[PDB]
């Protein structure tokens, strides 16, 4: 999501990008879990 | 040594071919002109430094022929020879797509598949799956075609995409830039990479330098950052170092996650992250098993924004042996459970319970700042950046509508689709990392430059917002972070859209007012364009005292505060109409609390500003003893990252078989009496809805329901604690598990021995377990009027 | 029903009906969500056009919301600007039905807006004490007491020997303000207490250890024992530090209590 | 029972009582807890029970407290074994066995006095244990010198000694001696006192000599209270004291005159509570603040050489204060010499969470340290030595270098070697040059000079700016400004006064021919109003001004 786009230079914008979704993966279960 | 470091690193830079490469495809690619692709986001700017793709990048649409699903094969001259750092293969994908392709993408040398057999000796990379290219967004993504082959060598190449809609046809779009090593001074700076390369004499020593386990272990902050930068590069361009890697694996992860800053952890990230995206071991157990090995170390980590990382790791890997995770967590939040409600002091309790307030004004030591896994972390490390409207577009201005004053633009013409722009003026080249802005529902996109001397001189684009008005713009730890001074923020109305008047909220920025020599350094960049020690430590000094200051008025004041107990119709009319006095004093109390607050956060700064400074210099910053003598703030973080770590697990649930031996009764009530009362409202939230979600469909739920509510809120009971936020979470507790048939058995066996008297009577007791069994009731018309 | 009138000018009612020849009753009935507290109904006729203001209303109220019950005779409403009918007794109402009645010189009846004035139970909408509860009684008997303090002895004397009587007074001294003020509470126990040591006894458990009564039987289960107010505090120190023979007895409770609560 | 719980609080007091009806108990208490390991439990509850004259003298007498306070100043420096963890409780345990007047007088004595050093010096430990260490030494010694002289002394002395500021030492000062001293004050009535109270249950564990009920209550008050406040505070009611028997006090006494006429009748000092009595000499001086105390020994002029608000003005203060003399006129206004004294130790609060620049009387917080040193120099005159002294140590300072760029900035002349929201600046800045010019006048000529002095004002913007203001000849200008020309004709009247300034007049377009210029413009103008037929005491000093300055020039032309 909008992720700046002086990581495409380097070797590190899929490395941002996965974190990102680590990220927001997580955000999503904590919110799932709390809205059983 | 820091030079030899320091020339690996511009070793490993790149650069994009200034002039066009050749490229000859079949007939059913069509080539676009690189103008109408960036339509949307033009790079004429970028032009002048040969940025735009118009000078360098080709791009093919795929045209549904034949055999489109067929092999593909880009065939790439170069204008000339060079040191090739790697070739980017991007692909788009049909957002319709059922299924992510099998295709196979390599690159060759013009004179397995069948035609890669044939032209196996002219392979130069891998077949590349094509998958391992995807973006987020489901429909996306790009490949860095990369090898050691690639980097070993200097004129023609073969891109041979080949399907094992079907196949490639599924790949609705492509596109490939070419990207060298930056020229550097060293000497054939060709033979040094391939020194770093083939060599394993220098990936185990990167590894123990990391670990601090050479150089007797002076090695400074910035020099374990570069070190990571050099990892990074490896990783990407090889895709044995694995094995380095995985067999210090514990000690890299403890140094940069408990013993480094947010940044190292975030390079750190980083690198893991790049680790797992490579006929090895799996590498899910081996992560997994360093991050719980150092688990118990969490009570020592340094800061906040470095244990976010290590959880986000964690969390990704967790699917591994749910068991390990769920117990050490267990066994971990449980052992700090324990001190977390050691460490409540009565103060702290009675601000919880008259005013739910919860954090800690006496206790000076923070560990984590957020400001919104969905916000930005680790914020101590930063600082917030003030900022002077200098120039604006049109009849725009800010008003206020340390930290910076809220602020946003006010635009008195806003029409629809239409562009504004404003310029801030920091005062000073500011190490930007960090920038925050609320999502605008009043603009469709927000773009963002940033420059120190000039737009047409050092201008650079930090960011372009599309989203921005069903997402706030959140920048976290900006790793290559920019040195600019002045910040443009172009806002472009919502088309369909004519409201007179527009709040844009600016949002927050933070980094750093004293850029190191090293951090300013402009060589250390992709196309570029002690005494503050000192200052700090006097700056920090004051607000120590100024805190103390504040925490003194705040127990001064408090002292004077009494809490009624809620046993009586007197104590029931004071909680209905609060007298004006005691209005008073809870406004005072606000007032003086926010002061703790405000200073508290300044002197976490503070001290990170300093410690940043002691670390620059060379430095080092620092089982069940740990959590002995770890702060308050830090052991709430903790439990904080264990909660939603198990409240994860659970979601993602062999785990409810374990977790049985532990979070028994007395765990379950520990944990309870532990955190949900002396707790914060998200700790006591996610604790109470933790032990349903485990605890739940056990038969003594019930009984510890009523055992809670028995030992609470019995009238004998001089524990104090927000018994009303309690209490809905009792309700909320009960609600959730009123499937269980003991839930309102027990209460209402309570009910019925407190009643027994009749048949010496507890009423307000009563009116606790009446109240409770009403609304558990009434959720298993004539009554809707209560 | 909409919370913000119409202009008081509004040139057209908001609401109008149309009688038949033979029709002399319109009626509306408003449905609640829940029942509330219904005070007062409010209806506001269109002032433009007076003539088609109903001649009179009945009211019709319904705690269930399904067997309507007419509040009183129906008012007369012909010639009023503003009809506001207020309920002398608060009733719960889970629906009200408004039967107007054709106007005198007038085949159309024009309506603005209908208010249901009222509370809730609880939530923020749940915003002669001696006729609703006992303390005329303790009123009464502090009066006896204190007006005339020459007579308070006799007084005390005929006012100590009833049976719960101090547990009664401990229970209103406790109770929120119900039209007497704590202080005449405390000086209607302690003057109870002070005319012989027996009570004095009695009262000193009531305050300390059980305040409980000694289907007619007085109870006072509701308090907890023991419970202590500044006016318990007065109460007891007042006991104490009064010289008279039973001083030392009561001295000696306290301490026993003490002594017991270790 | 824990420690801190209110019912071990209440069962605390039912044993002081106990031991106060029996001190031999008191004995036998000491003696259960072996007066050795001594927990935080046993010192709250000797401290608790040990609140009574028979139990504070057996106390003292056991030597426990002298062995607590041998063992805390043996591990400062670093007989009983002392811990750090163990100063904090045992600090505020010696604070509540001083509220007592006995122990507080022991505890200020010549053989505690050494461990308030050794605090000093251990604070100036893990950072926990050393906030709870400062916490526990500011309250222990606020208590010690609470309505203490004796011991206000002490730590006067002992904080001088230690200057001879910043980080905890900053901090101290400003909760010591920068707040208003509060005091216990303990009501007696025939009659109950509701005014106050709330219904609700409140736990206010309180001494039991403090008593309980309606008749008795227990305010504490900063010393600045005034008695008629205090009233309010629990209800025609009058206020009595045991001591001044039969004589009802005044309600607007203020607590700091009742503690003088306490003490003036015996009533021991630091004593814990003020004991008065609510049945149905106001030029008396207030007791000595710490604040006082520690400057009349000099403290104010140390303080100044180690230092909205104009930061001009508070720079100026700070200046000012190093003057031998200064801090006694400063003190004139005890709140606004406080509030002056919070700003310039980096804190902005009055110390009640308001912040100074919106307190009361703000103003004159500005220019309120000119006028301070306005009347320090009006009142040394230059044949006493002292004036020679106090004129000396200015210059040398920097004081009237100061104030000649602060003309110069505010004039907006310089050396010579919307619209209201600028009016209103303008006329605070021609307040300044008008405040600056009567302090340049009495540092002149107080109600000598270095010779030096001359070169000095005539390299200063002095003589552009009197050159240019005595350019006036509209009277009714020369009416708006009244008091600003009052100062020039005074600084003219000093200066002509002054043979050796005479020069800075005579031509160097001279300034006394522009004052004799105005002199014939007032005369006209008087002969015109005359005819027709604040200028009321504006007209008389411009005659009287010029009068005197042609005289001092024709007496220097025929020196000449």
């Amino acid at each position: 999501q909008a992720l700046d786009a002086r990581l495409e230079v380097g070797l590190e914008q899929q490395a941002e990008l996965m974190l990102k979704m680590m990220s927001t993966l997580e955000a999503d279960s904590i919110l799932q879990a709390l809205t059983n | 040594t820091l030079e030899i470091l320091t020339s690996l690193v511009e070793l490993t830079r790149f650069e994009t071919l200034t002039p066009r490469f050749s490229a000859t495809v079949p007939p059913c690619w069509v080539e676009v002109q690189q103008e109408q692709q960036q339509r949307r986001h033009p790079q004429h700017l970028h032009q002048q430094h040969h940025g735009d793709a118009a000078q360098h990048t080709r791009t093919w649409k795929l045209q549904t022929d034949s055999n489109s699903w067929d092999e593909h094969v880009f065939e790439l001259v170069l204008p000339k020879a060079c040191m090739v750092g790697h070739v980017d293969f991007k692909f788009v994908l049909n957002s319709n797509i059922t299924n992510i392709p099998q295709i196979q993408v390599t690159l060759l040398k013009n004179k397995l598949c069948p035609f890669l057999e044939d032209h196996k000796e002219d392979i130069l990379c891998g077949p590349v799956w094509l998958a391992s290219g995807l973006d987020l967004s489901g429909h996306a993504g790009m490949l860095t075609l990369t090898s050691p082959k690639l980097v070993k060598g200097m004129r023609s190449f073969l891109i041979h995409v080949k399907a094992v809609l079907r196949g490639c046809d599924l790949l609705q779009e492509v596109s490939v830039t070419i990207r060298r090593f930056k020229k550097t001074s060293i000497s054939k700076e060709r033979v040094q990479r391939c020194a770093m390369l083939q060599f394993s004499e220098f990936h185990e020593k990167l590894v123990n330098t990391l670990c601090r386990k050479t150089d007797d272990g002076q090695i400074t902050e910035h020099a374990q950052s570069l070190v990571l930068d050099t990892l990074c590069w490896l990783a990407g361009v090889h895709s044995n170092l694995l094995s380095k890697t995985r067999k210090f694996l514990s000690d890299i992860v403890r140094v940069c996650f408990f013993e480094a800053g947010r940044s190292i952890a975030h390079k750190c990230a980083r690198f893991l992250a790049l680790c797992i995206s490579n006929c090895q071991p799996a590498f899910g157990p081996v992560l997994l098993k360093a991050l719980l090995d150092n688990m118990s170390f969490l009570p020592a980590a340094t800061t906040g924004g470095s244990v976010y990382w290590y959880f986000v790791l964690l969390n990704y890997v967790k699917d591994e042996d749910l068991a390990g995770c769920s117990t050490a967590c267990a066994s971990l939040l449980t052992a700090v459970s324990r001190q977390l409600q050691d460490r409540l002091t009565p103060m702290e309790a009675l601000l919880q319970t008259r005013y739910g307030l919860y954090s800690s004004p006496f206790d000076p030591v923070l560990f984590d700042l957020e400001m919104s896994f969905t916000s930005l972390t680790g914020l101590l490390e930063v600082e917030p950046l003030h900022f002077t409207c200098v120039s604006t577009s049109d009849g725009t201005r800010i008003e206020r509508d340390q930290p910076p004053p809220h602020q946003s633009i006010i635009i008195e013409r806003m029409h629809s689709g239409a562009r504004r722009f404003v310029t801030l003026d920091f005062g000073r080249p500011i190490l930007l990392t960090d920038v925050l802005i609320p999502t605008c529902g009043d603009l469709a996109s927000l773009s963002i430059d940033i420059w120190t001397l000039g737009e047409e001189v050092d201008g650079r684009r930090l960011v372009v917002a599309t989203d921005i008005s069903t997402h706030s713009l959140i920048l976290h730890d900006l790793i290559p972070p920019p040195v600019c001074r002045f910040m443009k923020i172009t806002v472009i109305g919502r088309y369909g859209s004519t409201n007179a008047r527009a709040k844009i909220p600016l949002g927050f920025y933070y980094g750093h007012t004293y850029i190191l020599p090293w951090e300013s350094e402009l060589k250390l960049m992709h196309d570029p364009l002690d005494q503050h020690l000192a200052m700090m430590v006097a700056l920090q000094e004051d607000i120590q005292c100024r805190y103390n200051l504040a925490c003194h008025r705040l127990e001064t004041l408090l002292q004077s505060i009494d809490l009624p107990p809620l046993n009586s119709a007197n104590n029931a009319q004071y909680f209905l109409r609060k007298p004006d006095k005691a209005v008073e004093e809870d406004s005072r109390v606000f007032s003086a609390y926010q002061d703790c607050i405000q200073l508290q956060l300044q002197l976490n700064l503070a001290h990170n500003a300093v410690q940043r400074l002691k670390v620059a210099l060379g430095a080092s910053r620092k089982p069940e003893d740990l959590i002995q003598t770890s702060s308050t703030e830090q052991l709430r973080t903790i439990i904080r990252y264990l909660l939603d770590t198990l409240l994860s697990l659970l979601h993602a649930s062999s785990v409810p078989a374990v977790l049985q031996s532990t979070f028994h009764a007395q765990a379950c009530e520990e944990l309870f009496k532990h955190l949900c009362i002396s707790g914060t409202p998200k700790i006591r939230l996610h604790t109470g809805l933790l032990l349903v979600q485990l605890c739940g469909g056990e038969r003594w739920w019930g009984q510890f329901l009523s055992n809670v509510l028995q030992e609470l809120y019995n009238s004998e009971q001089l524990l104090i604690f927000p018994q009303d936020r309690v209490f809905m979470l009792l309700s909320c507790i009960g609600q959730r598990s009123l499937s269980n048939s003991g839930v309102l058995e027990s209460l209402l066996n309570l009910l019925d021995n407190l009643l027994s008297p009749l048949q010496v009577l507890d009423i307000p007791m009563i009116s606790w377990v009446v109240m409770l069994v009403s609304r558990l009731l009434d959720y298993v018309n004539q009554w809707s009027f209560i | 029903l909409q919370a913000t009138p119409p202009h008081r000018r509004a040139r057209s009612a908001a609401w109008s009906y149309i009688f038949l020849p033979e029709e002399a009753w319109c009626d509306l009935t408003i449905h609640l969500p829940a029942a509330v507290l219904l005070k007062e109904i409010h209806i506001q006729p269109h002032l433009a056009s007076l003539a088609t203001c109903p001649s009179s209303v009945s009211v019709e109220v319904s705690a269930d919301g399904v067997n309507m019950l007419p509040l009183s005779t129906p008012v007369v409403t012909s010639g009023l600007t503003y009809i506001k009918i207020q309920l002398v007794k608060a009733e719960v109402a889970s629906a009200v039905c408004l039967r107007l009645h054709r106007p005198r010189d007038a085949s159309t009846l024009g309506l603005s807006q209908i208010k249901l004035l009222g509370l809730t139970a609880f939530g923020t909408t749940s915003s002669d004490q001696v006729s609703k509860t006992s303390i005329g009684w303790l009123r009464l008997l502090h009066h006896c007491l204190t007006h005339i303090s020459d007579l308070e002895g006799m007084m005390a004397s005929a006012a100590a020997p009833t049976a719960n009587l101090l547990q009664t007074c401990a229970a209103l001294l406790m109770s929120p303000y119900c039209g007497m003020h704590s202080p005449n509470i405390e000086v209607v126990l302690v003057k109870i207490g002070l005319q012989s040591t027996r009570i004095g006894l009695k009262l000193i458990d009531i305050l300390l250890r059980n305040c409980a009564a000694s289907l007619n039987s007085p109870l006072l289960f509701g308090r907890l024992n023991g419970l202590s107010s500044d006016s318990t505090i007065d109460i007891l120190y007042q006991l104490g530090t009064t010289q008279d023979p039973g001083t030392k007895d009561r001295i000696q409770a306290l301490l026993k209590w003490v002594s017991d609560s270790a | 029972l824990p420690c801190n719980m209110v019912l071990k609080k209440a069962v605390d007091s039912l044993l002081c009582s106990m031991c106060h009806v029996h001190p031999n108990y008191f004995s036998l208490l000491m003696g259960w807890m072996g007066i050795l390991a001594l927990t935080e439990s046993h010192l709250a509850t000797l401290a608790s029970s040990s609140q009574s004259p028979e139990a504070i003298k057996q106390l003292l007498d056991s030597g426990l407290p002298s062995l607590l306070v041998r063992s805390l100043a043996s591990f400062c420096f670093s007989k009983m074994p002392i811990t750090a963890d163990l100063v904090a409780p045992i600090l505020r345990f010696l604070t509540e066995v001083g509220n007592s007047h006995i122990m507080k007088d022991w505890l200020g004595g010549s053989e505690v006095n050494p461990l308030w050093t050794a605090l000093l010096f251990l604070l100036c430990l893990t950072t926990q244990q050393r906030t709870a260490i400062e916490n526990a030494t500011v309250a222990f010694f606020l208590q010690c010198i609470s309505c203490h002289p004796n011991n206000q002394k002490l730590m006067a002395q002992v904080l001088c000694e230690l200057f001879q500021i910043s980080g905890f030492i900053r901090r101290l000062f400003l909760q010591l001696m920068l707040e208003d001293e509060k005091v216990t004050m303990f009501l007696q009535s025939p009659c109950p006192l509701y005014k106050g109270r709330i219904n609700a249950t409140s736990h206010v564990i309180q001494h039991p000599m403090y008593g309980a009920g309606h008749k008795f209550r227990t305010l504490h008050l900063p010393v600045s209270t005034t008695l008629s406040d205090v009233l309010d505070r629990v209800s025609v009611f009058h206020l009595f004291h045991k001591l001044l028997a039969g004589q009802p006090l005044p309600a607007e006494m203020t607590l700091a005159q009742l503690l003088t006429l306490l003490y003036d009748r015996k009533l021991p000092q630091g004593y814990r509570s003020i004991d008065l009595t609510v049945k149905l000499l106001l030029e008396t001086c207030p007791i000595q603040s710490p604040l006082q105390v520690f400057a009349g020994m000099g403290g104010l002029a140390l303080i100044a050489e180690r230092l909205p608000i104009p930061a001009h003005s508070l720079a100026a203060f700070g200046l000012f204060l190093r003057l031998p003399g200064y801090a006694e006129v400063l003190l004139k206004e005890r709140k606004h010499a406080q509030c002056l004294l919070r700003l310039v130790l980096g804190v902005t609060d009055d110390g009640e969470g308001s912040h100074i620049l919106q307190s009361p009387s703000a103003n004159v917080l500005p220019t309120l340290p000119f006028h301070v040193l306005r009347s320090l120099f009006s009142t040394t005159p230059l044949t006493t030595d002292d004036g020679v002294l106090l004129r000396r140590m200015a210059l040398e300072i920097g004081a009237l270098h100061l104030i000649l760029v602060c003309l110069s900035a505010l004039s907006h002349h310089s050396p010579r070697v919307d619209v209201e929201q600028a009016l209103t600046k303008q006329r605070l800045e021609e307040e300044h040059v008008t405040c600056l010019l009567q302090v340049l006048a009495s540092y002149i000529n107080p109600v000598a000079l270095p010779s030096v002095l001359l070169e000095l004002l005539s390299q200063s913007c002095l003589i552009p700016a009197m050159s240019s203001y005595l350019r006036n000849d509209s009277v009714l200008d020369m009416a708006r400004h009244v008091p600003l020309y009052r100062a020039l004709l005074e600084l003219l009247r000093a200066i002509a006064s002054c043979a050796a300034m005479v020069p800075l007049l005579l031509p160097l377009t001279s300034v006394g021919t522009l004052l004799a210029k105005m002199k014939t413009c007032v005369d006209t103008y008087t002969n015109r109003l005359r005819s027709k037929r604040g200028l009321t005491l504006l007209v008389p000093d411009i005659q009287k001004t010029a009068e005197i300055v042609y005289a001092a020039t024709t007496s220097l032309r025929q020196a000449n």
